[PDB]
C-alpha cells in the first residue's frame, strides 16, 4: 500500500526538517540593519545622483 | 557564407560595364553591402555604399555621377555600373557585407573580387612605416596617428585593423580599438587615446607575414592608411 | 419702395438674448465640470461632445456686445471690435452643425456595420476629424475684415449699400449655404434613415433584450431638433440674400421676407440650450450623478 | 549622432513597419472558445463544416474567425488559467439524447459561466443528435429521471422546453448578454450563419452600449 | 500503523512550532525604532517603450544593464536597447500563449514558455545573422510558469504539475526533478551564488531547495492566500513573499520565522510582482489598481507611490546598479522611472 510508505516518508521528512540550528531574532536583525548601514553611500535610488552623471539624463 | 563576384576584363576609355555579385548561405536582406577598391601595387580604398532597404546610398567624389550601386533582394544579388571609365580605374573590386545595431561586428566577411582593365575635410590616416624585418618566438608593435579625434561623447572609438596576406582577400583583425574579432587568435592586441594607436602580436609565428591596414569609421568617406608590410 | 414695418426688432433681440445668456452660461459650464473630474471616461464620442460643449460656451460669451449695441443703439468702438464679434458669433454658431453631423455618422458606422469598423473607429481619427472641423470653420471666416462695416450714433453691420451686398456678401451666403447647411443635413438625414431602419426590424437583436423603444424615441428627436431649429433660418437667408439684390420685385414678399428674418435667427440661437439636455443630461450613463 | 548610431535608427524603423503591418490583421479578428463533453459530436461538428490546444482559424462573408479548443484541459480551476477574457463567445455542445449523462453536463455548464472572468462573454448553446432525442423519447419518458417534467412525455415540444429552461435557471442574476440556442442536427449547413448572426447581434449590443445611446 | 505516524507527525509539528516560539527574544519593529527614516521619495518618467500589440506578461533585465527583453500574448519577443529606445532584436513565437521569459548572465542565449508545456531555447549569436531555436525542452506536464539561467547549459524550470526541475541542455534530459508542493507552484528566485533557490505554491507555502542535493531544508507557511512573488534580500539570507491577500511578508532563513509584515488598512487588491533595491533598504510592490508602492523595509512605511500606468501593473524590475526600475503592465507599455 502507498498510503502507509507516504506516510512514513512525510514523518521523516518532518523529522529531517524538524531538526536544524536556529539564532535569535535579534542577532538576524542587527545582522540586517548592518548590511543595510554598511552600503547607504552606493543606492542610486536612495540617494540619487547628479544630473552629470545619470545615463538616463 | 559565401560571396562570388563577376564582370571583370578589358574595356576602353569611355566605356561601360556591369559588375555583379551573387551572395549565398546567409540573410542577405539584412546587411548593408559595400564596394571596395584596391589598385596595383598600391593600397585600399572605398568606392560605394548602400544600406539595407535600399533607403540610404553613398558614394566617393571621384566616382560621383558616373558610377551606381543597386540589389536584387529575391535574387539574392549586388550591381554596380560603371560609366565613363578612365585610365585611373584599372584595379581588383571587391564586396563586403555589413549590419550594424548595438555590439555587432561590421566588417568581418569579404568577397575574392574581380580585375578590370582600362586601354577638403577628409580624415587623413598616416601609418608612416612601410616596412619592419622580424624573426619568429619575439614580439611585434605597429602604430598609427590621425589628424583628427576619434573619440565620440558615447564614449567609443572608431579605429578597425585589417590584414592581407599574399595573394588572398583581406580579413577583419579588431574592430573599435579594442575588440578581438571571432576566429582570431588572441596574440593579437590593440590599444591607444584618442590620436595614437597600437596593434601588438605576442610570439610572432608563422600565417603573420603580410600587409597590415588601419580604418576609420567616424563619418563618411571612409579612409584607410598605406599598409605596413611585415616579412620574416 | 415696398413698405415695411420691422422696428420691433430692436426689442425682440435685446430681451431674449438676454435670457439665453441667463441659461446657457449655467448649462454649458456644468456640463465641463462633468467632462472634467466626474465622468471618467475616454472614447470618441466624449470627444466630440466635449468640443461641441466648448464651441457653444464660446458662442455664448459674444451675445452681450449684441445686446449693448441692439439697446443703446450706439457703437463708439471702432470698425474693428465689431467685425471680430460678429466673426465670432457666425464662426461659434456653425461650429456646432458640424459637431452634430460627426456623431450622427459615427452612430450609423458603429451600428450598421459592426464588422468593417474595427479598423476606421479609432481615437486618433476623432482628433484628426475635430481639429479639421475647427480649421475649416477659422478659416472660412477671412473675409469679414474686407468689408467697411461701420456705417453721434454709429451703427455696425446694419444699413449696407445696395451696391456691397451684389459684390461681397452674396458670394459668402452661397459659400456658406453650399459648405455650412445642405451637406450636413443630407448626412444627418440619411444616416439616421439607414439607423432607424435598422433598429426596426423583429431580426436584429436578442429577443426583447433591452429597452429599444427608448433607444428609438431619443434617435427620433435628436433629428426633429436639428431639422426644426436650423432650416427656417437658413432658408429666410437665401430669401433675404436674395431680396437685397432686388431679384424679387413684388411688395408683398419683400415685406414678408423682411418682417420674417427677425423672428427666425431667435429659434436658431435657442439651440444653444437645447443640446446640452438632451444630448447629455438624459442618457443613463452619465446620470450617476 | 554617429552614423552606426543612425544605422540602428533606421534597423529599428524597419521593425516597426513590421509590427504596423500586422497591427491590422490583428485588430480585426474574432476569438470563440469552444467546450463540450466526452461523447457530444464534437469531431463530427469539426469535420463537416470543411475546417494540447488546439485552433482552428476560417472566414465567413467578411470576417476572419478563430476557434480555440482547449480538449478538455479545463481541469484548472482558477488560478491564473484564466486568460481567455478577450475572447467573444463561449460556444457549448450538449448531447441531449443522452439523458443520462444530462446532470454532468448541466453541473459542467453552471461551474463556468458564473466565472467573474467571463463577465462580459455571450454564450451559444448547440444541442446536437435531436433525432435520436425523437426516437429515444417515444421509448423512454424524460420523466424517470426528472421529477419536473409536465405534460406528455411523448411529445417533442414539451421536452425540449423543459431542456431549454432547465439551462437557463443556472444563470446569475445579471443581465447584460443573452443566451441564444438551436436545435441543430449532427451536421447541418446552416452552422456558420448562426453564429455569425449571433455574434453580429452581441456586437451590435455592445455598440450600442458604447455611444451612450444606453 | 499509520495513526501512529500521524501521531508521530503531530508532534513533529508540535516540536517545530515550540522552538520557533522559543527563539523569538524581540521582535524586528523594537530593534529599528530609533533611526531616521527615507524621507518622501520622488521619481520620473525618463523613457517611455512603445510596439508591443497586446498585453505585456514578462521582463527581464540584461547583466550590462542596457538591454531588455520582453514577451507579449501577440506571440512576440523583443529585445529593446533602453539608453536610445531603440529595437536590437524581435522574435516570433511559434505557440502564442507564452508565460514567461529569461536572459542568459552571459547575453548569448533566451528562454521563453507557457502553455504548450515546453521550454524553449533561441540562440541569439550565429554567423547567418537571424536567430534560430536552440532547443525545445519537454517532459512536464503542466504548464510552466518561471525559467531561470545557471550558466550556458544549465537550467531550472518550475510548472504547474506541482514540480521543480532542473535540466541539462547540452544533452536534454532532466538531471534533478524536485516535489512535495501540493499546489502549483507560481514563482521562481535563484540566490547570487546561485546554491539554492525557493518556490512558492498555491498551498500558502513557501520552499527552499538544494541544488546540488534535490532535497528541501526549510518549509515556510503564514499566508492564507496563493503566492503570486518571491525574491532574494541582497545578501542571500532572506527573502519576501507576496499573495493575493493584500500582504506582503519578510522570511528569514537562520532564524526560520517571519519578520515583518507590509499591509496598509486602504488597499484590498492582490500583489503581483515584489523587488529590492541595491542596497535592500526599499521594496517595491506592484498591485493590481495600476500603481506601485515603494516601501521602507526597516520601518513598514510607506516612502512613496508610483503612478502613471492605465491597467495594471504585472511586472517589475530592478538594474544590477540600482540606477533605473522598469515596469510593465496590461496596457501594452513599458516604463523606466530613474
Ligand atoms: C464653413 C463655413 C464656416 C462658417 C463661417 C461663416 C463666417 C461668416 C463671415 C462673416 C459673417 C457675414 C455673413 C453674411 C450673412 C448675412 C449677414 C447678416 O447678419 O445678415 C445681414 C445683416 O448684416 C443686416 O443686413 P442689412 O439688410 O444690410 O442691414
Ligand atoms: C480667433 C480667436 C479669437 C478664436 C479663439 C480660438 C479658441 C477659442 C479655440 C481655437 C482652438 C480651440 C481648441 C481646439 C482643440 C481643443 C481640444 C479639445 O479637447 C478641448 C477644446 C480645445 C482646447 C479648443 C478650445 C478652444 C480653442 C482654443
Ligand atoms: C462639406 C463638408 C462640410 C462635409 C463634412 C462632413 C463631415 C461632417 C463628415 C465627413 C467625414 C466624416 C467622418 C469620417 C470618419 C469618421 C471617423 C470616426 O471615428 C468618427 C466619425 C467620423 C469622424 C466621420 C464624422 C463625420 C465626417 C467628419
Ligand atoms: C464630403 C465627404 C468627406 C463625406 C464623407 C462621409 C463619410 C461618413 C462616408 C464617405 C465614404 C464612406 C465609406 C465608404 C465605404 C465603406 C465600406 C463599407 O463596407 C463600410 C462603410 C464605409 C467605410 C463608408 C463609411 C462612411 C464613409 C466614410
Ligand atoms: C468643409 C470640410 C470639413 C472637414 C472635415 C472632413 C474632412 C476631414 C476629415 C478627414 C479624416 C478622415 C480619415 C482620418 C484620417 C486617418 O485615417 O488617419
Amino acid at each position: 500500500t502507498a498510503s502507509i510508505a507516504q506516510a512514513r516518508k512525510l514523518v521523516e521528512q518532518l523529522k529531517m526538517e524538524a531538526n536544524i540550528d536556529r539564532i535569535k531574532v535579534s542577532k538576524a536583525a542587527a545582522d540586517l540593519m548592518a548590511y543595510c548601514e554598511a552600503h547607504a553611500k552606493e543606492d542610486p535610488l536612495l540617494t540619487p545622483v547628479p544630473a552629470s552623471e545619470n545615463p538616463f539624463r | 557564407v559565401q560571396l562570388v563576384e563577376s564582370g571583370g576584363g578589358l574595356v576602353q576609355p569611355g566605356g561601360s560595364r556591369k559588375l555583379s555579385c551573387s551572395a549565398s548561405g546567409f540573410a542577405f536582406s539584412s546587411f548593408g553591402m559595400h564596394w571596395v577598391r584596391q589598385a596595383p601595387e598600391k593600397g585600399l580604398e572605398w568606392v560605394a555604399y548602400i544600406s539595407s532597404g535600399s533607403g540610404t546610398i553613398y558614394y566617393a567624389d571621384t566616382v560621383k555621377g558616373r558610377f551606381t550601386i543597386s540589389r536584387d533582394d529575391p535574387k539574392n544579388t549586388l550591381f554596380l555600373q560603371m560609366t565613363s571609365l578612365r585610365s585611373e580605374d584599372t584595379a581588383m573590386y571587391y564586396c563586403v557585407r555589413s549590419i550594424y545595431y548595438y555590439g555587432s561586428s561590421p566588417f568581418d566577411f569579404w568577397g575574392q573580387g574581380t580585375t578590370l582593365t582600362v586601354s577638403s575635410a577628409d580624415i587623413v590616416m598616416t601609418q608612416a612605416t612601410s616596412s619592419v624585418p622580424v624573426t619568429p618566438g619575439e614580439s611585434v608593435s605597429i602604430s598609427c596617428r590621425s589628424s583628427k579625434s576619434l573619440l565620440h561623447s558615447n564614449g567609443n572609438t572608431y579605429l578597425y585593423w585589417f590584414l592581407q596576406r599574399p595573394g588572398q582577400s583581406p580579413q577583419l583583425l579588431i574592430y573599435r580599438m579594442s575588440n578581438l574579432a571571432s576566429g582570431v587568435p588572441d596574440r593579437f592586441s590593440g590599444s591607444g587615446s584618442g590620436t595614437a594607436f597600437t596593434l601588438t602580436i605576442s610570439r610572432l609565428e608563422a600565417e603573420d607575414v603580410g600587409v597590415y591596414y588601419c580604418m576609420q569609421h567616424l563619418e563618411y568617406p571612409l579612409t584607410f592608411g598605406a599598409g605596413t608590410k611585415l616579412e620574416l | 419702395h415696398c413698405f415695411y414695418n420691422d422696428s420691433f426688432k430692436y426689442t425682440l433681440y435685446g430681451c431674449m438674448f438676454s435670457m439665453v445668456f441667463v441659461l446657457g452660461l449655467i448649462s454649458n459650464c456644468v456640463a465641463i465640470y462633468i467632462f472634467a473630474c466626474v465622468l471618467k471616461v475616454r472614447n470618441e464620442t466624449t470627444t466630440y461632445m466635449i468640443n461641441l460643449a466648448m464651441s457653444d460656451l464660446l458662442f455664448v460669451f459674444t451675445l452681450p456686445f449684441r445686446i449693448f449695441y441692439f439697446t443703446t443703439r450706439n457703437w463708439p468702438f471702432g470698425d474693428l471690435l465689431c467685425k471680430i464679434s460678429v466673426m465670432l458669433f457666425y464662426t461659434n454658431m456653425y461650429g456646432s452643425i458640424l459637431f452634430l453631423t460627426c456623431i450622427s455618422v459615427d452612430r450609423f458606422l458603429a451600428i450598421v456595420y459592426p464588422f468593417k469598423s474595427k479598423t476606421l473607429r479609432t481615437k486618433r481619427n476623432a482628433k484628426i476629424v475635430c481639429t479639421g472641423v475647427w480649421l475649416t470653420v477659422i478659416g472660412g471666416s477671412a473675409p469679414a475684415v474686407f468689408v467697411q462695416s461701420t456705417h453721434a450714433s454709429r451703427a455696425c453691420f446694419e444699413n449696407f449699400p445696395e451696391a456691397t451686398w451684389k459684390t461681397y456678401l452674396s458670394r459668402i451666403v452661397i459659400f456658406i449655404e453650399i459648405v455650412g447647411f445642405f451637406i450636413p443635413l443630407i448626412l444627418n438625414v440619411t444616416c439616421s434613415s439607414m439607423v432607424l431602419k435598422t433598429l426596426t426590424k423583429p431580426v436584429t437583436l436578442s429577443r426583447s433584450k433591452i429597452n429599444k423603444t427608448k433607444v428609438l424615441k431619443m434617435i427620433f428627436v435628436h433629428l426633429i431638433i436639428f431639422c426644426f431649429c436650423f432650416v427656417p433660418y437658413n432658408i429666410n437667408l437665401i430669401l433675404y440674400s436674395l431680396v437685397r439684390t432686388q431679384t424679387f420685385v413684388n411688395c408683398s414678399v419683400v415685406a414678408a421676407v423682411r418682417t420674417m428674418y427677425p423672428i427666425t435667427l431667435c429659434i436658431a440661437v435657442s439651440n444653444c440650450c437645447f443640446d446640452p439636455i438632451v444630448y447629455y443630461f438624459t442618457s443613463d450613463t452619465i446620470q450617476n450623478s | 549622432v554617429s552614423a552606426e548610431d543612425k544605422a540602428a535608427a533606421e534597423r529599428s524603423k524597419e521593425i516597426d513597419k513590421c509590427l504596423s503591418r500586422e497591427k491590422t490583421y490583428v485588430k480585426r479578428l474574432v476569438k470563440i472558445l469552444l467546450l463540450g463533453a466526452d461523447n457530444s459530436g464534437k469531431s463530427t461538428f469539426l469535420k463537416q463544416m470543411r475546417i494540447g490546444i488546439h485552433e482552428y482559424d476560417f472566414e465567413i462573408k467578411n470576417v476572419p474567425f478563430k476557434m480555440v479548443d482547449v480538449g478538455g484541459q479545463r481541469s484548472e480551476r482558477k488560478r491564473w488559467f484564466e486568460c481567455f477574457d478577450s475572447v467573444t463567445s463561449i460556444l457549448f455542445l450538449v448531447d441531449s439524447s443522452d439523458f443520462n449523462r444530462l446532470t454532468e453536463s448541466l453541473n459542467d455548464f453552471e461551474t463556468i459561466v458564473n466565472n467573474r472572468v467571463f463577465s462580459n462573454v455571450s454564450i451559444i448553446l448547440f444541442l446536437n443528435k435531436t433525432d435520436l432525442l425523437e426516437e429515444k423519447v417515444q421509448i423512454v419518458s424524460i420523466k424517470d429521471y426528472f421529477l419536473e417534467f409536465e405534460g406528455d412525455p411523448h411529445c417533442l415540444r414539451d421536452v425540449q422546453k423543459f431542456l431549454v429552461e432547465c439551462f437557463r435557471n443556472k444563470r446569475r442574476d445579471q443581465q447584460q448578454k443573452p443566451l441564444y440556442h438551436h436545435f441543430t442536427t449532427a451536421i447541418n449547413t446552416e452552422n456558420a450563419r448562426l453564429i455569425f448572426r449571433d455574434v453580429k447581434d452581441t456586437i451590435l449590443h455592445d455598440n450600442l452600449k458604447q455611444l451612450m445611446l444606453q | 500503523e499509520l495513526d501512529q505516524l500521524r501521531q508521530e507527525a503531530e508532534q513533529l509539528k508540535n516540536q517545530i512550532r515550540d522552538a520557533r516560539k522559543a527563539c523569538a527574544d524581540a521582535t524586528l519593529s523594537q530593534i529599528t525604532n530609533n533611526i531616521d527614516p527615507v524621507g518622501r521619495i520622488q521619481m520620473r518618467t525618463r523613457r517611455t517603450l512603445r510596439g508591443h500589440l497586446a498585453k505585456i506578461y514578462a521582463m527581464h533585465w540584461g547583466t550590462d544593464s542596457r538591454l531588455l527583453v520582453s514577451a507579449s500574448q501577440d506571440g512576440k519577443l523583443i529585445i529593446w536597447d533602453s539608453y536610445t529606445t531603440n529595437k536590437v532584436h524581435a522574435i516570433p513565437l511559434r505557440s502564442s500563449w507564452v508565460m514567461t521569459c529569461a536572459y542568459a548572465p552571459s547575453g548569448n542565449y533566451v528562454a521563453c514558455g507557457g502553455l504548450d508545456n515546453i521550454c524553449s531555447i533561441y540562440n541569439l549569436k550565429t554567423r547567418e545573422g537571424n536567430v534560430r531555436v536552440s532547443r525545445e525542452l519537454a517532459g512536464h506536464t503542466g504548464y510552466l510558469s518561471c525559467c531561470r539561467f545557471l550558466d550556458d547549459n544549465q537550467i531550472v524550470t518550475s510548472s504547474g504539475d506541482t514540480t521543480c526541475a532542473l535540466w541539462d541542455i547540452e544533452t536534454g534530459q532532466q538531471t534533478t526533478t524536485f516535489t512535495g508542493h501540493t499546489g502549483d507552484v507560481m514563482s521562481l528566485s535563484l540566490a547570487p551564488d546561485t546554491r539554492l533557490f525557493v518556490s512558492g505554491a498555491c498551498d500558502a507555502s513557501a520552499k527552499l531547495w538544494d541544488v546540488r542535493e534535490g532535497m528541501c531544508r526549510q518549509t515556510f507557511t503564514g499566508h492564507e492566500s496563493d503566492i503570486n512573488a518571491i525574491c532574494f534580500f541582497p545578501n542571500g539570507n532572506a527573502f519576501a513573499t507576496g499573495s493575493d491577500d493584500a500582504t506582503c511578508r519578510l522570511f528569514d532563513l537562520r532564524a526560520d520565522q517571519e519578520l515583518m509584515t507590509y499591509s496598509h488598512d486602504n488597499i484590498i487588491c492582490g500583489i503581483t510582482s515584489v523587488s529590492f533595491s541595491k542596497s535592500g533598504r526599499l521594496l517595491l510592490a506592484g498591485y493590481d489598481d495600476f500603481n506601485c508602492n515603494v516601501w521602507d523595509a526597516l520601518k513598514a512605511d510607506r516612502a512613496g507611490v508610483l503612478a502613471g500606468h492605465d491597467n495594471r501593473v504585472s511586472c517589475l524590475g530592478v538594474t544590477d546598479d540600482g540606477m533605473a526600475v522598469a515596469t510593465g503592465s496590461w496596457d501594452s507599455f513599458l516604463k523606466i522611472w530613474n
